[PDB]
């Protein structure tokens, strides 16, 4: 029901914990990741990442682009 | 007779086609031809400036 | 009557048969993309399902005319009155 | 007259040959021309292809006999744009020193374009003008020369002669037959390469003889279908009706606006495949 | 008389049957890409829907001509008048 | 009667056979995308399996009408009575 | 007479029906790739729309020649005149 | 009886032949996606193999009805009893 | 003689119809790849457009050998002379 | 006697020919993805190969009934005794 | 003669029509990969072109053997000489 | 007698033509993936060739059966004796 | 004899038209993947071309048997000598 | 006579126009392109030499 998401940058950590769903703006279109998603490497657009924590809490960090692994 | 009507029908169709051709299809070609003539002339002027 | 009535059974089979063939392949293509979109972003499913039903109307529109004409030639018959 | 007779008259050529008694005379019926054998000439096709070839070279000579090497005049500006377009087309495909490939491509493109362009003028104008100037009412006269399979076959059989020529001239007689029998299925050992010579020959011979046929029939099929639709649209006016002679004018306009794109594209395809087929006859592509 | 009328019923079935077969396959190819684009870019779905209806008119142009000609053959056979 | 009856046997073969052909290709396209989506998101499989059965109902809709009419023409016959 | 007239009605369904099938699959293939580019690059839409109408002219070229020779066969008949 | 019996052999060949054609292409599409998923994630194979058999039942359903009707038309005959 | 004239109308319909079908599907494949390449990099559009027209001459070659022969079978007739 | 034996020769060519057409395309699809997986994961080829044979058995299942019935009609015709 | 000559016009329409269909789909598949290759490697365009014209000789060989035997059947006839 | 012999030439054409059509497309699909895999891992080519030949045996299996039953129908025809 | 010779002309079109259709699409698929591989690895082009011609032999093998048998049925006739 | 000797009639005209173009139309026009490329090149070279 949850996975260990870690939002990090070359300078410091942005978020670290347990999440239920991760919504990202990929280079080829939006993604919705949930527990047990298959291995995936992707280029991220500059925009807000929405995360859902168990339960109902919705983190909305703004990121200037990057890589989702 | 029917043969005379074929020449009239062909003639009006050819006139409206020639109108569309000379008023809208051909003018861009005149512009493309004259712009090359300008670009050639300006290059030769720059070569004359360098000689002076 | 025999030639007109026998070739009308072939006509009814082509109308529903070519319609069934195209509709089944068309929904395999449309529906395969609905599942692909639903897997990319699970929260978009409510919108994608409504957008799929709009396309389903365009997809089956001509097949429904074909089924209607095939059931018209089965119970009534315009060709039998033409002789 | 009837629509079948109107269409059947537009599809016959001005033939000249061996009548029952003498090698000097014009055929007066389609059947009087079918009786005549293999040694033949179409006086309307050879009268338009040669005249347009001379008019093209005369206008291009007027822009070459006084070439400035400085600031260009209106006529030579156009001729330089055509020469540079063809030179660029040849340099992006052929890397050798051959002096024939570029003037051949310019001649092929501008000449075929003119042979096709005369299709835009109304289909009954030239046939009736020829009949009025001659004093006859049953004179066969076809103006568009690329609607004759013989004109298009003559243009591709000459390009095929240049392909077999340059292939022997640079690869040698041994290299010509070598490409035709030792490629594409080249085996590493001798016991199998000899069981692949019948195969290599069928595939390379069908491919070599199909270049002349495909070049002639692509041009013939696109032009004969283009003029035939203009003849069918002219039959809409023969009805005498108003709501048919209005739809016919709109279809004639839409067809002429579409056909000028095809007339331009067919001249381009013939030039580019003539450049490609002559460039692949100068190097071993395998 | 029977062979002209009987072969007309099969001509009718071929026109609406081949049109039904092609439009259903074509709208699943077109609509499958509409759902893929909508799942990837949900803010663009109002634009993609209008661009899709412009391709829908091109995809159904020759098929609606066939449907009109098929109904004409059924309720006004133009061949029975040709002996 | 022998030509009407023998042409209803081909009508039935066309009507069930073209339906079988379309339904087999259609489910190969739908099912191949279901396996791709199920491998990408294992936690969404319960939802994707239910959504596949929605599409399966649209995919076979005209094929079931074709099988129903083909069984009707096999055990009963509207053409034998000349309509 | 009846064989030429009935076998020209089947020639019109093959001319207009086979062109309808091709034009519908061809525009689903070309418009699917247009809607894919308009989602990937929403700024190039105006340019891609023009380049799509150019290719549309090449797709619907031999189909309009066949839809026009098939209207020539229903309102006139080059075969009947040959007895 | 001769033409009804002769046309029943062709009816059986179309039922089994169109069914064999569709099922081979359908499993070629469904099968290729099972191997693609299995190569990317070899741990998922136990789940994907069970999900493939759920689709395989839907894919062959109408094809097996067609083979059942074809064997019935071969070892018995519902048309011959209608004269 | 009516068999030779009626079977020439079918030959013309098959010869133009199979060309209308192939050219519409063949250029819808090529046209989509041209739009996809244009979306990837719009700087190369002039060059890609020139290459597309060179393939348009290879793709429509044999379909025009059949449209010319078909329009030579409707007005002239090489089979009537052969009796 | 002659129409039943002539039509059963065509029934045998349809049963084997449609099965041969579908199985050759089906193995091209299935086998193409087997090589893609083997090139992506060289160490998994013995695992992917056993899974390919499980699908191969499903892909050819109906095709083997088709050739079985075709060889039965060729040497022990079941329709020649029904007239 | 009337059937041997009228069934040679159908023979000719299938030799040039099936070849016209396969070459327009084959050059639409081959060309779609040439336009993408021309985008992925703008400097490789002159190499990709010479290699595509080598494939083009293999792609049209059997089609061109058929446009020859069809023209041989339209202006000579190996079947009419056999009564 | 003439019908059986004439309809056995059509059976041979279908057994070899349908087989040739499927085999050509099947090797186009299989071989295309063999080139894709060989370009990605040029050191695994020896292994990919043997794996492609394993699949080639499956792909041509029913085609080889049909081409053996077509050279049997041609020389020492099995249906001639039956009548 | 006129029916055996007329049906033989049609068998030949199927034996060559189907082969033309199959090889043209097969080489479009094979060659399209050769240009894709040539664009990514221009160093591998001479190796890939040798592997492409190995596959080309498997793709046209059955098609050649078909054109060999087709020419045999035109210049000789195993059916005419069996009547 | 009636159809095929036109295959050589058109072939002869083609080869004659190709040889005429190769000697009296193409060389005089291509030379003007060669000269202008040198006229511009000489101006760029003269400017660099004069500055140095
Ligand atoms: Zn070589």
């Amino acid at each position: 029901i949850t996975v260990h998401c870690d939002i990090v940058s070359a300078e410091a950590e942005i978020f670290s914990g347990l999440v239920e769903m991760v919504i990202a703006h990929g280079a080829l279109g939006d993604l919705g990741i949930a527990p047990g998603h298959a291995p995936l490497i992707t280029d991220l657009k500059p925009g807000p990442i929405r995360l859902v924590k168990q339960g109902g809490e919705q983190e909305v960090y703004y990121i200037s682009g990057g890589f989702l692994e | 007779m029917n043969i005379n009507a074929t020449l009239i029908g062909q003639s009006v169709a050819f006139f409206i086609f020639v109108l569309f051709c000379m008023k809208f299809v051909w003018p861009p070609v005149i512009a493309a031809l004259q712009e090359r003539q300008k670009k050639i002339a300006d290059g030769l002027d720059a070569a004359n400036r360098a000689a002076r | 009557m025999e030639t007109v009535v026998g070739l009308t059974a072939i006509a009814v089979a082509l109308l529903i048969g070519l319609g069934a063939l195209g509709t089944a392949i068309g929904f395999g293509l449309l529906g395969g993309k609905f599942l692909e979109g639903a897997a990319r972003q699970p929260e978009m499913v409510p919108m994608l399902q409504v957008k799929m039903f709009i396309v389903a109307g365009l997809l089956d529109a001509v097949t429904m005319i074909g089924v209607g004409i095939a059931l018209f030639f089965t119970f009534a018959n315009p060709f039998v009155g033409q002789i | 007259e009837t629509a079948s007779g109107y269409i059947q008259h537009h599809l016959q050529n001005l033939t000249f040959g061996r009548l029952p008694n003498g090698d000097w005379g014009f055929a007066h019926t389609a059947e009087q021309a079918k009786e005549m054998g293999f040694w033949a000439f179409h006086v309307d096709t050879l009268g338009w292809s040669v005249l347009l070839g001379v008019v093209f070279l005369f206008i291009f000579r007027l822009a070459a006999k006084k070439a400035t090497s400085g600031q260009p005049g209106g006529l030579q500006n156009f001729v330089e744009v055509m020469v540079e377009f063809v030179d660029t087309s040849v340099k992006d495909t052929f890397h050798g020193r051959n002096p024939l490939i570029a003037p051949l491509a310019l001649t092929v493109f501008v000449w075929i374009f003119l042979l096709n362009l005369i299709d835009l003028v109304p289909v009954d104008y030239l046939p009736m003008l020829a009949a009025k100037i001659t004093g006859d009412e049953h004179l066969f006269f076809r103006a568009v020369a690329t609607t004759d399979p013989n004109a298009t076959l003559g243009l591709s059989i000459s390009v095929f002669a240049l392909i077999v020529f340059y292939s022997i001239k640079v690869k040698g007689i041994g290299g010509f037959l070598g490409e035709l029998t030792l490629h594409p299925f080249s085996s590493k050992n001798i016991v199998v390469q000899i069981l692949l010579i019948p195969v290599n020959f069928l595939l390379e011979f069908v491919t070599l003889i199909a270049k002349p046929v495909s070049l002639a029939l692509r041009l013939f099929g696109n032009m004969y279908a283009g003029e035939l639709i203009f003849i069918l649209i002219a039959v809409m006016f023969g009805s005498g009706m108003f709501l048919l002679s209005a739809l016919g004018v709109a279809l004639n306009w839409a067809w002429a606006v579409f056909h000028i794109l095809i007339i331009t594209l067919q001249a381009f395809i013939f030039m580019m495949l003539t450049i490609v087929y002559l460039s692949m006859a100068h190097e071993d592509n395998h």
